[PDB]
């Protein structure tokens, strides 16, 4: 084929691209925002005094003295590092501890611990589904589940949010495929892939229907409890509660302990038949270390809080209602979710045509709110990545610490300085 | 005495085959096969050659 | 590519005989595993494993039984030599919560009784920085009363702190780069910042025996992904040329970028990357060098900066250096350091910084404490004490035993010794006759090693004094004697 001489004239006239691509400097995700000391109620961001409306600590956990003191305490008997994976040695008394409580918790057999909320529900997707296989995912997933999503290498099929119909459509057409290849159907395997309470639009799965329709079409159910794990549910316990379905009709149960229970890390919960093969095939569970000692303790002593004390789910959702209900009628914002998300978002009524334009006019409304002693803070996504980008939002996190009158001042304030902007 | 060299003989033995790993029956089985291969063997040697 | 000092590596091939008994050994056991789930079918023994719910029998069933044969019949047999709870912390000596199983390990049960004081070669504190007690525990529990446990958002989000940027600053200052970022996990590290680096069209050079987070990033990112052998610089070198000079493979475009993945040292072969040569060559073909350094960032340097520091290399000829900080520092996390563009760039794009929780303040304090102990800022000569206690341990224990009559794989200045066992029932046996001495190792098969060659890794630490290594020795020499181990034909 090619002479040598034409082969290294190719070599030396290749010019590879940057390995980074020139990164513009009005970059709103460019400017992190510094927090000084802890990023808890009335917390310091850029250097000035704020209420948190921002971090999602709904139950108000992280500075809660009796988590510091068996985080403490923990901390004393083990140091901080595990120094290995949880096959070797990196198994501590508080992982499996930790497990049995929270499997204890959610009434199903087994939990596993993985050290890190996104991985852990990244890495049970793909440890299920395979190629081949079909998974029935709402548009309106978060970007942890569509990473889990192309970690495997099985057929996607996104379905509107929270649409049963759209659901229910996909899955008889799915089922004409099957009648068209028997042999093939018989070892396909399907999943519905939905998100108890979704971050990126506030609302609530049709959990009844979801179990209806996997039993109708023989699809199991994964279900992602990020958000609605430690808020609702009489108990807490997740939207499973709240519907009053039984767990058992759920496949697994995946949910990261950084939010409600404030500590780093996630769980997946469900039977043992289920869950006992994560721990050889979760490639973030097998090939990570495991969870510090410390953050196991702290996720315990919030699960004993929460147990202990079920109205702090009360208070939770009332505290929510609230705000929703104060936030309703912003001349230029709409409110996008539900009044039980405790983490809701600001939309703009009207978008000009331009994305960046959108962002730019909510940062000056979370600026302007800044300078008012309110922490909030604008929903960031990578907009290249994202399957279906959801719009540019101001996300509103509620929180047990809030005081009513600070959740009426938050709105009022947040009113004002919105009309100022979008006027 | 030379009976626990014997036993060290048979854990060796136990190792190479794998059947360490496994359960006192499924050794029981294997050495029944072994022994039933070792007599057809001695069998087919002694009435030819 | 120059090498200052020799570079010494040996991978002693397996004898034929040992090679032909464990294929024997594995197919005499899969034929009982085949037995074991004929047996399961009509239900002739009763079935320990859990099955699915008799509300979900008419699905598909969510495992095709093939693909758990081996966890069922191969690894379930062995299964009491992982997952060993420990109620101590993971130093020099450990103490492990005794567990036994009546139903052939398919279940445990825990005995009241704690093994205490074994000898612990299986965790990673290479330079004895896992400790419950010191300057490093006393600084976190500051910061954890401070702080608290955890942080409740992303760093684009309210979720970046002032403890993040010290970190951060701590890390470009210790390695030598412009600038780092560092992320809540290392695993999370690779998988979500090399989607970030390169994409379709790009070209991903990746070693044969990179870690399962490479390999998982590379995936994850869309570029095209070839294989090299294992520190082959021929191979790597023909790749390069062939990418560079046949293009992409459908339509014979030239390539966006090509991006060679390897590690500092390589845990499972305890080899050390033939960086010199890899520097060489990624500048002669313009590729961009992603260089994964966990296991050697403390392990690793007269004052412990990794593997570029072991060769004098200039820490500004690799493009990307991945670390992590479990390994050493003694506490969870990971890092990327280079170029201030780059760091920027990750900032703004990594998947971790902006949609995953930050590093907890306490683990990013004792991780402060624990660099500037190591970078000789904590006032006292300890951190200097452990770099050079860590490579004599590594050259004693290595040392004696290649002496001893062994196959050792790897660079002779490796702290991580993978010693080779070859059969599959010596894998349960080496670890359950060390466990019974009172010394813990960690045995791997099939999930991170190849067929054949299935091994004890020893990690060594600077935790470990010479009458703790003199001990583990003896009891390894005992043991080999017992379990036939000495393999070797060169030395014994
Ligand atoms: C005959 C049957 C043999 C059975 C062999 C099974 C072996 C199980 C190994 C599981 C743990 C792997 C951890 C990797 C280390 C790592 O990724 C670190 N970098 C994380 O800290």
């Amino acid at each position: 084929d090619l002479t040598v001489k034409e082969k290294e004239e190719l070599i030396e006239e290749w010019q590879p691209e940057p390995l980074v691509p020139p990164v513009p400097k009005d970059h709103p995700a460019l400017n992190y925002n510094i927090v000084s000391g802890p990023p808890s109620h009335k917390t310091v961001v850029n250097g000035k005094e704020c209420i948190n409306f921002a971090s999602f600590n709904f139950l108000g956990l992280l500075d809660n003295p009796r988590v510091k003191a068996a985080a403490l305490a923990s901390l004393k008997k083990y140091g901080v590092g595990t120094c290995g994976p949880r096959g070797f040695y990196g198994t501590f008394d508080v992982h499996l501890d930790l497990e049995d409580r929270l499997a204890k918790f959610m009434k199903t057999e087994e939990a596993i611990i993985y050290s890190y909320g996104f991985a852990t529900i990244a890495s049970a997707i793909p440890a299920y589904s395979k190629r081949g296989d079909i998974v029935f995912v709402d548009r309106a997933a978060c970007f942890a589940i569509q990473k889990g999503l192309q970690a495997s290498r099985s057929d996607i099929k996104l379905f509107k949010h929270n649409d049963m119909a759209d659901l229910e459509r996909l899955l008889k057409e799915q089922e004409i495929e099957d009648q068209k290849n028997p042999r093939k159907a018989r070892v396909t395997r399907r999943f519905i892939v939905v998100e108890g309470l979704y971050m990126n639009t506030g609302t609530i799965c049709p959990l009844p229907e979801l179990v209806k329709l996997k039993y109708k079409y023989k699809a199991r159910i994964f279900l992602e409890e990020s958000l609605s794990f430690g808020v609702l549910g009489e108990h807490g316990r997740g939207v499973t509660e709240h519907y009053g379905i039984n767990i058992d009709d759920i496949d697994l149960i995946s949910a990261n302990m950084e939010n409600a229970l404030a500590s780093i890390g996630g769980f997946c919960c469900g039977r043992s038949f289920v869950i006992d093969h994560q721990r050889l095939s979760g490639q973030g569970y097998c090939f990570s270390a495991s969870l510090p000692p410390l953050l196991a303790a702290a996720a315990i002593e919030a699960l004993n809080i929460m147990e202990e004390n079920p109205g702090i789910f009360a208070v939770l959702k009332e505290k929510c209602g609230q705000i929703h209900k104060a936030l309703q009628g912003i001349s230029g914002l709409k409110v996008v979710g539900e009044s039980l998300s405790p983490a809701f978002h600001l939309q703009l009524e009207e978008s000009t045509g331009s994305r960046e334009q959108d962002v730019r006019l909510l940062q000056e409304i979370v600026d302007q709110c800044m300078n008012r002693s309110i922490a909030l803070t604008q929903a960031r996504y990578l907009e290249k990545e994202e399957k279906c980008l959801p719009p540019p939002s101001i996300r509103v996190v509620v929180t047990v610490e809030q005081t009513e009158e600070e959740l009426e001042r938050a709105a009022s304030t947040i009113k004002e300085v919105a009309q100022a902007v979008l006027l | 005495r030379a009976w626990k060299q014997m036993s060290w003989f048979y854990y060796q033995y136990l190792l190479v085959t794998a059947l360490y790993m496994l359960e006192p029956w499924e050794r029981t089985v294997f050495n029944s096969m072994l022994v039933s291969i070792v007599g057809m063997a001695l069998y087919t040697g002694y009435v030819f050659m | 590519g120059l090498y200052k000092r020799p570079f010494n590596e040996a991978f002693e091939e397996t004898p034929m005989l040992v090679a032909v008994l464990t294929y024997v050994g594995y197919g005499v056991l899969t034929l009982f595993g085949y037995l074991r789930d004929f047996l399961r079918y009509w239900r002739i023994e009763k079935c320990h494993h859990a099955t699915e719910r008799e509300e979900q029998k008419d699905f598909v069933s969510l495992y095709q039984d093939f693909e758990n044969f081996y966890t069922r019949n191969l690894y379930m047999r062995i299964r009491d030599n992982w997952n060993r709870p420990i109620c101590s912390v993971p130093g020099a000596r450990v103490d492990i919560m005794e567990r036994q199983s009546h139903d052939y390990n398919w279940s445990f049960k825990y005995t009241g009784n704690i093994i205490k004081g074994v000898i612990n070669m299986g965790s990673y504190n290479y330079l004895g920085f896992a400790r419950n007690t010191g300057s490093c525990q006393e600084a976190a529990a500051k910061v954890l009363e401070e702080y608290g446990a955890g942080v409740c958002s992303t760093r684009q989000e309210i979720g970046n702190l002032d403890k993040h940027e010290e970190l951060e600053e701590l890390v470009a200052r210790f390695l030598g780069v412009e600038a780092a970022m560092a992320y809540g996990m290392g695993f999370a590290t690779n998988s979500m910042n090399i989607p970030a680096l390169v994409g379709k069209g790009c070209l991903i050079l990746s070693d044969e025996l990179n870690h399962a987070s490479l390999v998982l990033g590379a995936r994850l990112s869309g570029a095209t992904i070839r294989i090299f052998k294992h520190n082959n610089m021929q191979s790597l070198e023909k790749l390069l040329k062939d990418a560079i000079v046949y293009g992409q493979p459908r339509t014979r475009r030239p390539w966006k970028k090509i991006l060679i993945l390897v590690e500092g040292i390589y845990s499972m072969e305890g080899s050390i990357v033939r960086l010199p040569e890899v520097i060489a060559l990624k500048k002669k073909y313009k590729a961009y060098l992603y260089l994964d350094e966990a296991h050697s960032i403390g392990a690793l340097g007269p004052t412990g900066r990794g593997v570029v520091e072991y060769f004098g290399l200039d820490p500004e000829d690799v493009d990307v250096m991945m670390g992590t900080f479990t390994k050493s520092f003694g506490a969870s996390g990971g890092y990327i350091g280079g170029k201030k563009e780059l760091i920027d760039y990750l900032r703004t794009h990594s998947h971790s910084a902006v949609y995953a929780t930050s590093l907890s303040p306490p683990v990013v304090e004792q991780i402060i404490t624990s660099m500037k102990c190591i970078m000789g800022q904590d006032g006292t000569s300890l951190g200097k004490e452990c770099v050079q206690q860590l490579a004599e341990n590594t050259r004693y224990f290595r040392r004696r035993l290649k002496e001893m009559g062994f196959i050792i794989y790897g660079n002779e200045d490796s702290p991580v010794v993978p010693l080779m066992l070859y059969m599959p029932a010596k894998i349960g046996a080496f670890g359950r006759e060390m466990l019974k001495r009172n010394i813990g190792v960690v045995v791997v098969g099939f999930p991170a090693t190849p067929i054949i060659e299935s091994r004890a890794r020893f990690c060594l630490s600077a935790a470990h004094t010479k009458e703790i290594l003199d001990t583990a020795l003896k009891e390894i020499d005992e043991v080999g004697d017992l379990l036939q181990l000495k393999y070797s034909r060169h030395r014994l």
